C-alpha cells in the first residue's frame, strides 16, 4: 500500500 | 500513535521515516539531528529475539514526510545510509537499556520548510524540562490501535511520569537511561505511542529559548494506551556522551 | 546547527501550532 518511490533511490 | 491527532504541516520537520527497501514497509520512526545524522532506537536495527538485524543497504531514510504511504513529490527527500552505529551496551537481552542508534547519511540533506533538525539537550535543558508533569510531544506513523494505520503523521502530547509510578507499573527492570510518560487512569485523558512509532522522537519546547529539544526516543511499552501502563522512552541526555563521541569520531 | 529546533513554518515566522500552548502550561517553573 506504499506508493512506489523513484527508481533512483533503488 | 493511539488517541493522538493529525499533525499540522511542518509541525515536526525533524521527523524521519525509516523505510524498508524490500519489501517496502514502514520500519520505524527516527529524527534528524543535523544535515547528515539521524537518531533512532537501536531495536529498529538490531533485535535478535525477533531475528531483526538490518544493515545500511537494507533501508532508506525518508525526510520531510506527512502522508504515510505516498511518495511526496517535491517535498520529501529520500536518503541512503552510509553507516549505522548502535550503542555497544544496548541491552536487547533484557530490558532494552540504552535503546539508541545513529545513522550517517551518504550525502547531506537540504533543509526546507518541511525538513529541519531538532536540538539535543545539554544538562541544564534536561534538568529544566525533564520533570514529572511536564509534557512532551510524540509523533509517528505507527498503529492507531493496539489491536489500523494513519493516513498522515500523528501527534500526541503526554506528561512525564514520576519514576516510582513508572517502576510500579511494570515487572520490567527500569534504568536511569529510561523515562516514562502518559496519563494516569485518574487523569481521564489518553494517548500513547505504539507499534511503528518505535525510534521516533519525544520532544519538548524550551520556554527559555523557545527551541524544540528531543528528550526521548520511543522505545517500548506493554500493549498501547492501556490503563495504568506507560510508554517508555530512551533518555537522550543520559546517552549524550556516546552521541558526541560517535559524531566527533565519524 | 545553531538553528536547530526552530521550525520554518512556526517559530521562524512567529506562528504557533495548535497544541504547543498545552506544553507551555505544563512547564510550571
Ligand atoms: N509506548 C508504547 N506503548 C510502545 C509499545 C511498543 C513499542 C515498540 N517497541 C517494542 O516492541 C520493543 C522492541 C522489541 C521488544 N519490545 C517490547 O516492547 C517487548 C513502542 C512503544
Ligand atoms: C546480525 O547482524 C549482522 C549481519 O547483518 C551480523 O554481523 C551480527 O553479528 C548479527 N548480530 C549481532 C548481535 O550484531
Amino acid at each position: 500500500d506504499f506508493e512506489e518511490i523513484p527508481e533512483e533511490y533503488l | 500513535i493511539v488517541e493522538g491527532s493529525d499533525a499540522e504541516i511542518g509541525m515536526s520537520p525533524w521527523q524521519v521515516m525509516l523505510f524498508r527497501k524490500s519489501p517496502q514497509e514502514l520500519l520505524c520512526g527516527a529524527s534528524l539531528i543535523s544535515d547528515r545524522w539521524v537518531l533512532t532506537a537501536a531495536h529498529c536495527l538490531l533485535y535478535p529475539p525477533w531475528d531483526k538485524n538490518f544493515t545500511e543497504n537494507d533501508l532508506l531514510v525518508r525526510i520531510g514526510k506527512h502522508s504515510r504511504t505516498r511518495y511526496e513529490r517535491n517535498i520529501e527527500k529520500i536518503s541512503m545510509l552510509e553507516k549505522i552505529y548502535i550503542h555497544p551496551r544496548y541491552n536487547w537481552r533484557e530490558n532494552l537499556d540504552r535503546d539508541i542508534a545513529l545513522m550517517k547519511l551518504k550525502k547531506p540533506v537540504a533543509f526546507s520548510d518541511y525538513i529541519h533538525p531538532v536540538c539535543l539537550p545539554d544538562r541544564e535543558t534536561a534538568a529544566s524540562l525533564l520533570q514529572a508533569g511536564y509534557k512532551g510531544r510524540v509523533t509517528g506513523w505507527g498503529n492507531l490501535k493496539e489491536t489500523g494505520q494513519p493516513s498522515v503523521l500523528q501527534v500526541v502530547n503526554l506528561p512525564i511520569v514520576e519514576r516510582p509510578v513508572c517502576k510500579d507499573s511494570t515487572r520490567i527492570r527500569i534504568t536511569d537511561n529510561m523515562f516514562c510518560a502518559g496519563y494516569k487512569p485518574d487523569e481521564g485523558k489518553r494517548g500513547d505511542a505504539c507499534e511503528g512509532d518505535s525510534g521516533g522522537p519525544f520532544v519538548m519546547k524550551s520556554p527559555f529559548n523557545n527551541r524544540w529539544y528531543q528528550m526521548g526516543i520511543v522505545s517500548w511499552g506493554e500493549g498501547c494506551d492501556r490503563d495504568g501502563k506507560y510508554g517508555f522512552y530512551t533518555h537522550v541526555f543520559r546517552l549524550k556522551k556516546w552521541i558526541q563521541k560517535v559524531i566527533d569520531q565519524f | 546547527e545553531a538553528d536547530c529546533g526552530l521550525r520554518p513554518l512556526f517559530e521562524k515566522k512567529s506562528l504557533e501550532d495548535k497544541t504547543e500552548r498545552e506544553l507551555l502550561e505544563s512547564y510550571i517553573d
